[PDB]
RNA sequence: UUAUAUACAACCUCAACUCAUAUGGGACUACCCCCUGAAUUUAAGCAUAUUAAUUAGGGGAGGAAAAGAAACUAACAAGGAUUUUCUUAGUAGCGGCGAGCGAAAAGAAAACAGUUCAGCACUAAGUCACUUUGUCUAUAUGGCAAAUGUGAGAUGCAGUGUA
RNA sequence: GGCGAAAGCGAAAAUUUUCAAGUAAAACAUAAUUU
RNA sequence: AAUAAGUGGGAGAUAUUAGACCUCGGUUUGGUAUCGUCAAUGAAAUACCACUACUCUUAUUGUUUCCUUACUUACUUGAUU
């Protein structure tokens, strides 16, 4: 839910929670669409975010994830996923956490 | 590919090819009756475009309306009441023809769905259509999936229900603002959505 | 009932220019005569056909004029070999004849002093639009710069009252590719001194002065 | 009076020639079902094992379908184009034989819809366009190629503008040359 | 195909015969002023390329 | 093969069958769907308004129905499928500018899921369904081949490709 | 056959491939036949 | 020179001829020329050469609430087994 800054003059301000992501945004952000989707990005394909900060605004917030994202292996050789394996959730995290922020405004 | 040609000539009507094309073709198309099963139908490629292969069997039924107004059923001197409810012999149909002849298929072929419809020709005591009826319980039919969208139960009957091309378009329906009401679902279902009251558990 | 070497209705496009130097069926000179067969362009208001094209190169237009000179017209016209008179020509210009094989009204387009104004339409005004050659104030006169460009193929054309031009612009005995670059420049000057022009004619009109009217596009 | 893109159907070049049209075409049919099986199912079990690409040779038949000709006309690698006349409705074949001026290659139609269908082993087939070059039939293409030229390609530039068509038939006809003959059994007494 | 009758008949009327009112008769036929100015140029192609093409 | 003088083979429109083999009108209706559209009442009377795009209205569905992946917004430091609720708001306009009607993107909340058709070039019908005979079993209008037995299929089937 | 949004039609439904009952029958729609 | 459509270009064209050259006409040179650019002098400077177009004129494929007449296959109206 990547998406910011609501229309007109009564918002210069706020910034809606994120359904539309920038198909063009994401070959500038090292990805790789239907990978990312079968991880969950709700990727849509119908947004084409006009402003390079927009577009820098959520390439960051793209690295923010995609980093603690833990990559569980497929063929479990675990030879290219690749980020970690030994960060496993029981392990690592396990969390189930909900809020999933916005960056509170 | 010939059929993008073929679209190309069918737009070109009012010639003499395809009007005098039509015009044999059309009171050829007279003696034969309301109802009559073709094998073939006319137009193929407008026939195709419309989400249609020809397995067996895509059927083709040949239907005729009667190309008018309507006149409002009361008896010789019309209707009581108010002046805001007199006048008849102008008094037009909501439905277009191409949602009403396939009603005129629906009913009187007990066995069939609808999938879309073209037109073909028009002339001045007609116009009339054509109905590309599916098959429902052939048993090629169950493992044709990309035709498998029609014969779940809730899409049988789609004449009634208005989700054909022109019923679909009959009922006012797309978004935004040329269309905001009908949004709230179907169509009136406006005009019980919006006047529905909420006296909440706590005011 | 059209002729080959002056075609009329045949409109050609930008390579069919190279055949009009054939034009020249004559040994003698021949002036080429422009005409235009125009639209809604009335003479009798402020719409006057007259003004100076600027041919780039000499189509050789046998201009002699009398230069009426008073302190500015020949002090920088000697590099273009100016007669260098003190405007003492128009007292015997009109009343009188010169020499023998030679008229009164003779020359193509005239000149004048900026000071020697109220004596054009007086002295040798009515003796002169019995020859229709009567120079105006709009056609490059001030005989400042006007010197070099009077061996530079100046014209004077004055508009008729039945609709109807003829005036000598050049000839048609050199190459076409000299006429590549004289009609498509002088048609060219031609666009500034028409008005509202953006399709009001359908063709050109060019005529020698022994042959019969070519039309271009 | 139909319009002068009819009569583009049926003039259509008597059946002396156009039975040695049809000698060309009993050796292009498409595939026999059975050696169409024979073909591949060599492949189950010989070339399977014997990694060879060349003994296929591919043979050059006459293409059907439609879909298909239109793509072969405008690639410019057919060479003469069959069209029945017998059809449905035009606009599958009205349009077709005025692209064969515009593309140069030559076309022809024939008379009867079934016999392209008869050999193709489906029903009725209304497409046969031929792509074939090879030495074998080389000799008898060239004669009956200049045969169809000026009767279907080089007709083809006045066939449009001479046609009014459609005649009156045929007992009135015999009461409209009734008066005729009538009036010229009296014009033999006026001026006599 | 031939040609479509209206276009035909204004195919007189873009001879000579007053492409003013010839216009404005694509305006009343097609028409909305934005959809005939296509419809009206389209005739002069036909046009311009039978001035002289147009001999046999 | 048609002076309307015969066969055979297709085709094309097109029948008839105590053929084979199978699908459908009906019941209910609260909710839902496309339909047809009235009236007392209110204006202190009434005729356009209102009752109302309303009760019979009846033809259609279901555990969902319709909508739904924009020929939208908004005009901004942008947003972005459809549906219901809070608010926009009893405000904008429609109004015998009478009585009275009446929305809306935008703001926040649940849930979230995106994609096949047609049509260039997609480039050996490579397709699909019956049939019979077995494989394999199962209360299957069934899974594997085959005779390649039909027929459907080029008047186009399939794969890849879609606002 | 027809029309109606459908239900159904204050209806001499006389138009509706054969819309023949058929007839112990004959090739080669059994023969003139039955609205 | 009248009677220059008119009005302006023009300040000589054109034709002829032999000579020059070419296979040759012809162009050019000069002689001559009905007039004329010139003069004859006025309303247009008439030679030379015109775009235009009507008094209109011969002819062409003209849409025409065009009129009238036949045609028939669309369609309407019956008849018969």
């Amino acid at each position: 839910r990547p998406v910011v800054r609501c229309p007109t003059i009564r918002y210069h301000t706020k910034l809606r929670a994120g359904r539309g992501f920038t198909l063009e945004e994401l070959k500038g952000a090292g990805i790789g669409a239907n990978f990312a989707k079968t991880i969950g990005i709700a990727v849509d394909r119908r947004r084409k975010n006009k402003s390079l900060e927009s577009r820098q605004r959520n390439i960051q917030r793209l690295k923010e994830y995609r980093s603690k994202l833990i990559l569980f292996p497929i063929n479990e050789k675990k030879i290219r996923a690749g980020e970690s394996s030994l960060e496993e959730c029981k392990l690592a995290t396990q969390l189930k956490g909900p809020v999933l922020p916005i960056k509170n405004e | 590919g010939a059929y993008r040609y073929m679209q190309e000539l069918y737009r070109k009507k009012q010639s003499d090819v395809m009007r005098y094309l039509l015009r044999i073709r059309v009171w050829q198309y007279r003696q034969l009756t309301k109802l009559h099963r073709s094998p073939r139908p006319t137009r193929p490629d407008k026939a195709r475009r419309l989400g249609y292969r020809a397995k067996q069997g895509f059927v083709i039924y040949r239907i005729r309306v009667r190309r008018g107004g309507r006149k409002r059923p009361v008896p010789k001197g019309c209707t009581y009441g108010k002046p805001k409810s007199h006048g008849v012999n102008q008094l037009k149909p909501y439905r277009g023809l191409q949602s009403i002849a396939e009603e005129r298929v629906g009913r009187r072929l007990g066995g069939l769905r609808v999938l879309n419809s073209y037109w073909i020709a028009q002339d001045a005591s007609y116009k009339y259509f054509e109905v590309i009826l599916i098959d429902t319980h052939h048993s090629a039919i169950r493992r044709d999936p990309k035709i498998n969208w029609i014969c779940k139960h809730v899409h049988k009957h789609r004449e009634l229900r208005g989700l054909t091309s022109a019923g679909k378009s009959s009922r006012g329906i797309g978004k935004g603002y040329r269309y905001s009401q009908t949004i709230g679902g179907s169509r009136r279902a406006a005009w019980k959505r919006k006047n529905r009251e909420h006296m909440h558990r706590k005011r | 009932m059209a002729s080959k070497v002056s075609r009329d209705t045949l409109y050609e496009g930008v390579n069919g220019l190279l055949e009009a130097s054939a034009k020249k069926k004559r040994g003698f000179l021949e002036t080429v005569e422009l005409q235009i067969g125009l639209k809604n362009y009335d003479p009798q208001k402020d719409k006057r056909f007259s003004g100076t094209v600027k041919l780039k190169h000499i189509p050789r237009p046998k201009m002699k004029v009398c230069i009426l000179g008073d302190q500015q017209h020949c002090d920088e016209a000697k590099a273009n070999n100016v007669d260098f008179m003190d405007a003492e020509a128009l007292k015997k210009l009109n009343k009188n004849k010169k020499l023998v094989k030679k008229l009164a009204k003779s020359y193509d387009a005239f000149l004048a002093s900026e000071s020697l104004i109220k004596q054009i339409p007086r002295l040798l005004g009515p003796g002169l639009n019995k020859a229709g050659k009567f120079p105006a104030l709009l056609s490059h006169q001030e005989s400042m710069i006007g010197k070099i460009e009077e061996v530079k193929s100046t014209i004077k054309f004055q508009m008729k009252k039945v609709l109807c031009l003829s005036v000598a612009v050049g000839h048609v005995g050199m190459k076409s590719d000299e006429l590549a670059q004289n009609v498509n420049l002088s048609i060219n000057f031609l666009v500034s001194l028409l008005k509202k022009n953006w399709q009001n004619v359908r063709s050109l009109h060019v005529k020698s002065s022994m042959g019969p009217p070519q039309r271009l596009y | 009076k139909v319009p002068p893109p009819i009569h583009q159907f049926s003039q259509t070049l008597d059946k002396t020639t156009a039975v040695k049209l049809f000698k060309l075409l009993e050796k292009y049919r498409p595939e026999s079902p059975l050696a169409k099986k024979l073909r591949l199912k060599k492949i189950a079990e010989a070339k399977a094992k014997g990694k060879d690409v060349e003994p296929k040779k591919k043979p050059s038949y006459v293409s059907a379908g439609t879909n298909t000709v239109t793509k072969l006309i405008e690639q410019k690698k057919a060479q003469l184009v069959v069209i029945a006349h017998d059809v449905d409705p035009l606009e599958l074949v009205l349009f077709l034989p005025a692209l064969c001026r515009k593309m140069g290659v030559p076309y022809c139609i024939v008379k009867g819809k079934a016999r392209l269908g008869r050999l193709v082993r489906r029903k009725t087939c209304t497409t046969l366009a031929l792509t074939t070059v090879d030495n074998n039939d080389k000799a008898n293409f060239g004669k009956v190629l200049e045969a169809v030229k000026t009767n279907f390609n080089e007709r083809h530039e006045e066939i449009r503008r001479h046609w009014g068509g459609g005649i009156l038939g045929s007992k009135s006809l015999a009461r409209i040359s009734k008066l005729e003959r009538a009036k010229a059994r009296e014009l033999a007494q006026k001026q006599g | 195909v031939g040609h479509a009758p209206y276009e035909k008949r204004t195919m007189e009327l873009l001879k000579v015969s007053k492409d003013k009112r010839a216009l404005k008769f694509l305006k009343r036929r097609l028409g909305t002023h934005i959809r005939a100015k296509r419809k009206r140029e389209e005739l002069s192609n036909i046009l311009t390329q039978l001035r002289k093409a147009q001999t046999h």
